[PDB]
RNA sequence: ACAGGACUCCGGGGUCAGCAGCCUCUAGCGCGGGAGCGAACGCGGCUCAGGGAAGUCGGCAAGCCGGCUCCGUAACCUCGG
RNA sequence: CAACGAGGAUCCCACUGUCCCGAGCCGCGCCUCCGCGAGCCUCCAGCCUCGGGAACGGGCGAGGGCCGGCCAGCGGGGCAAG
RNA sequence: GGCGCGGCGCCCCUGUACGGCGAGGGCGCGUUCGCCCGGGGGGCGCGCCGCAGGCGCG
């Protein structure tokens, strides 16, 4: 099934999971849960958050392919 | 006569309850289960057990106790000081 | 003979997240910069119930004091395109903004404005298609 | 003096008295009417809750704002056995309503059934059905009283039970419950069907059928004894209230003096024999095909039971009905399914592209443990 | 007969501006009794999406603000604020 | 009339469960049990509708209902008590 | 309705355990950092098994 990738985490996002938030330069943000969403509200770095896909390949544990 | 060895899980005995009461309740619990564990009507518990019980004050209760369990005449029983629980149960001797 | 309303077809029920006394943003460029929101149309009340709105719904306003003398001491349709109280649509989505935002239109349906800053809603823009003209961009 | 500003009353009057029920499950109260020359059927069956999950469908409406799109949708899982058909009822048609003929049994009964009949089994001396099963033996006895029913009774039900051993609740005895035969061309083939059954196993997909629509009936969840805020939904007072502000004001008038029965008071909430109508049947299928939940979408192997397993209920191991919607009651109670008396008219057909596996237990993302186990692979 | 009323001595440590609040050494340890359950309702508390006084006679109640350092401070005035 | 006020008023900002519209949670009562154990009040009694009547009856005329014994709650009556 | 107690596995929640070894502004000390390590801890849901499980009245 068609799925999105979450845009604070890289996780996949299943069909009828989460929401999305519109910023106002015209940019659109699909959250995978409220951990997620509180996270990226509060302002915190998704490298120093440490299961995020972000952190892995800053710590060389996922590819950059 | 025999001897039981067996874990109790104080934690969830003291589900529901309010926490200024936890130790007390505690002590209860484990002399019910003893009572059906090993079968018995008095159970005489000892100050090793008391003081494990209460190491922590009235409200934080320690997850699990280890218990030895002599049956003999009543039921005495005592602390035993084990580490982290992995993969053990009901032993018996005798 | 052609004297139509305005909202163009059926819309189904969203979350309603602005009451009477909210103040919500200007989204065009007519010059008023706050609007104090006063009623809902097509309102059916019941006791103590406040009248509520959604995007895409027609309410009436009035300008606040920020805002410029000519528009002000009257009473104003308006649509809300801008919302934050999250709301699901019919395949699934729950989707809401950051700000309240509206712009100020009568019931013909010509905006009193030229532009739209920011994004609208597929309900806005499918109940009033100036605003699904005129508008930058539709999430 | 009049109530000054209009104001309609809080609840439904016809649904008194707010007592628990003593029915003791779900009772069909009612069964679809007959129709003279229809060809023959089942009417009923008897499930167990099991869970929810959503879809994702294609709707194929027409003047709708859902016309070519997708929707997804909540939907219900019911699970549901094969039962046993044990005895047959006839009825007659009198002055007096409904009155029985006889109830002809099997000749050999099954330790569920058995069951029911008792308290507590073990301890029970068993003598029930002894003598009727040592005179039944001979089928002759058996063919002479449903002659008895062919010749006058007027309608024809049997009586089927469920099998609890196939199922992870904790009952052993089985839920007992007539299921009428309508339809056909007289009432003898109707007598002559419910021989044919007597004794074997029946398929809720040989009662129900896809897309059709059913009525489900339940007892609620239970809340106890609660205050009229919560029982009747009247609003509550200032904050500045005295004694409490979770009360209705004033319950009456000086005349007449007495309470009346329309006013809301404080007591038993929920747990109540609930009847709700017209839901569309998903699918209908078994657990032991593990392409049961499987769309042309997906290329993984997919089955019904989640990721986790069905949060509170168990592991449903036969067959299965997916209703949308909801339906009254808690996870594991048994509800009672039958053909929907007056059903909803414009219902767009059914036509399934996913369906939600993934776990229920908090918040799982993976559709199946393989891809779990790729995704955390070393 | 009793959460009331009833003058005065002596006055350690830590945090701190401190005889404030909070924790404590020395000394002392009653308070008409216990157990179980975890309904309504009440009494003392806590948190709540979106809106923000529309509530009410009335912002009642609650909440916001608050230490220290630097910056920056209007009308009016009895020239002291 | 500056300064001052647990003094009476109108408005704005900020703030909020005041409210739309309510929901969940904690402790202690309540509840059940072992021990202890009172006050107020009481013509006699305690189900309604109409009539007549000291012009609003539990008892009176005529109708309609109803085994008996209790609990948790509750505030319509007892023109409830003080 | 011979319950349960106690384990083992899955699945979830939080967010990478103690320790060990090797970067760190600086002057043997050093907040913090990287690796072992989506780790450690926890479970009131799901699945399968040591101690056990069917009481006196009437
Ligand atoms: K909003
Ligand atoms: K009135
Ligand atoms: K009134
Ligand atoms: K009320
Ligand atoms: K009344
Ligand atoms: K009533
Ligand atoms: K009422
Ligand atoms: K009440
Ligand atoms: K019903
Ligand atoms: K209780
Ligand atoms: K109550
Ligand atoms: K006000
Ligand atoms: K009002
Ligand atoms: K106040
Ligand atoms: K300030
Ligand atoms: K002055
Ligand atoms: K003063
Ligand atoms: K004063
Ligand atoms: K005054
Ligand atoms: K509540
Ligand atoms: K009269
Ligand atoms: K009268
Ligand atoms: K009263
Ligand atoms: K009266
Ligand atoms: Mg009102
Ligand atoms: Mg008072
Ligand atoms: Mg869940
Ligand atoms: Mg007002
Ligand atoms: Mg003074
Ligand atoms: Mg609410
Ligand atoms: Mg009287
Ligand atoms: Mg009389
Ligand atoms: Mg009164
Ligand atoms: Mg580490």
């Amino acid at each position: 099934v068609t799925t999105n990738q979450c845009s604070y985490s890289g996780r996949k996002i299943l069909p009828g999971y989460g929401k999305r938030m519109s910023r106002h330069d015209k940019v659109l943000l699909i959250f995978l849960n409220r951990k997620a969403s509180v996270h990226y509200l509060n302002k915190w770095n998704p490298r120093k958050i440490r299961w995020t896909l972000a952190s892995r390949r800053a710590r060389g544990k996922e590819v950059i392919v | 006569g025999i001897v039981y060895e067996h874990t109790i899980r104080l934690n969830k005995a003291v589900r529901g309850k309010p926490s200024k009461k936890a130790a007390p309740i505690a002590i209860r619990a484990i002399r019910a289960q003893v009572e059906k564990l090993a079968k018995v009507e008095d159970v005489r518990l000892d100050p090793s057990v008391n003081v494990f019980v209460w190491s922590r004050g009235i409200r934080h209760v320690p997850r699990r106790i280890r218990l030895e369990v002599r049956l003999e005449g009543f039921a005495y029983v005592i602390n035993k000081d084990v580490e982290n629980f992995k993969h053990l149960t009901t032993e018996k001797k005798g | 003979k052609r004297g139509r309303s305005g909202g163009i077809g059926n819309k189904f029920r969203i979350s309603c997240g602005l009451p009477v006394g909210a103040v919500i943003n200007c989204a065009d460029n007519s010059g008023a910069k706050s609007l104090n929101m006063i009623a809902v149309k097509n309102w059916k009340g019941h006791l103590n119930r406040f009248p509520k709105a959604s995007v895409g719904d027609m309410v009436l306003i009035t300008v606040g004091r920020d805002g410029k003398p000519e528009l002000r001491r009257k009473v104003t349709p308006a649509v809300v395109v801008r919302q934050r109280k999250v709301w699901r649509r019919k395949d699934g989505v729950w989707i809401y903004f950051q700000d309240n935002a509206g712009v100020i239109i009568n019931p013909k349906g010509e905006l009193k404005g030229s532009s739209i800053t920011g994004p609208v809603a597929k309900e806005a823009a499918d109940r009033w298609p100036k605003i699904s003209t005129t508008a930058e961009c539709v999430h | 003096s009049h109530r000054k500003f209009s104001c309609c009353r809080k609840g439904n009057l016809g649904y008194l008295p707010r007592k628990r029920c003593t029915r003791g499950r779900g009772r069909c109260k009612t069964f679809p009417p007959d129709v003279q020359g229809a060809p023959i059927h089942l009417t009923a069956f008897l499930g167990y809750k099991a869970g929810c999950t959503h879809v994702m469908r294609f709707i194929d409406h027409r003047g709708s704002n859902l016309h070519n799109r997708q929707a997804i949708d909540q939907a219900t899982i019911i699970d549901a056995p094969p039962m046993i058909c044990t005895a047959i009822i006839g009825y007659a048609k009198t002055p007096k309503g409904l009155r029985a003929v006889t109830t002809v049994w099997a000749a050999h009964i099954a330790e569920p059934a058995m069951r029911r009949f008792y308290r507590n089994y073990f301890h029970a001396e068993k003598t029930a059905f002894s003598t009727y099963m040592k005179k039944a033996a001979d089928g002759t006895y058996i063919k002479e009283q449903l002659g008895r029913l062919k010749q006058h009774a007027d309608v024809i039900r049997i009586v089927a039970h469920t099998q609890p051993a196939l199922t992870p609740l904790k009952q052993k005895k089985a839920d007992i419950m007539e299921i009428q035969v309508n339809g056909g061309a007289n009432v003898a083939e109707k007598v002559d069907y419910a021989y044919a059954l007597m004794e074997k196993p029946i398929s809720i997909k040989d009662v129900f059928s896809v897309g059709a629509q059913i009525d489900t009936i339940s007892i609620t969840r239970g809340r106890g004894f609660e205050g009229v805020v919560t029982r009747w939904g009247v609003t509550r007072l200032p904050r500045k209230t005295r004694r409490g502000n979770r009360k209705v004001a004033c319950i009456g008038a000086w005349h007449p003096a007495n309470v009346q029965y329309t006013v809301a008071r404080a007591g038993q909430m929920g747990y109540f024999h609930r009847t709700d109508t017209n839901k569309q049947v998903f699918m209908i299928d078994t657990a032991e095909n593990p392409r049961c939940c499987t769309t042309e979408f997906d290329l993984t192997d997919k089955s019904i039971n989640p990721v986790g397993g069905f949060v509170n209920y168990g592991r449903v191991q036969g067959d299965f009905i997916m209703i949308k919607g909801t339906c009254p009651g808690p996870k594991r109670r048994p509800v009672v399914m039958r053909n929907a008396l007056l059903p909803h008219r414009n219902c767009p057909p059914v036509q399934l592209q996913w369906i939600s596996t993934a776990s229920k237990f908090g918040h799982g993302i993976f559709e199946t443990v393989e891809e779990r186990r790729q995704f955390y692979a070393k």
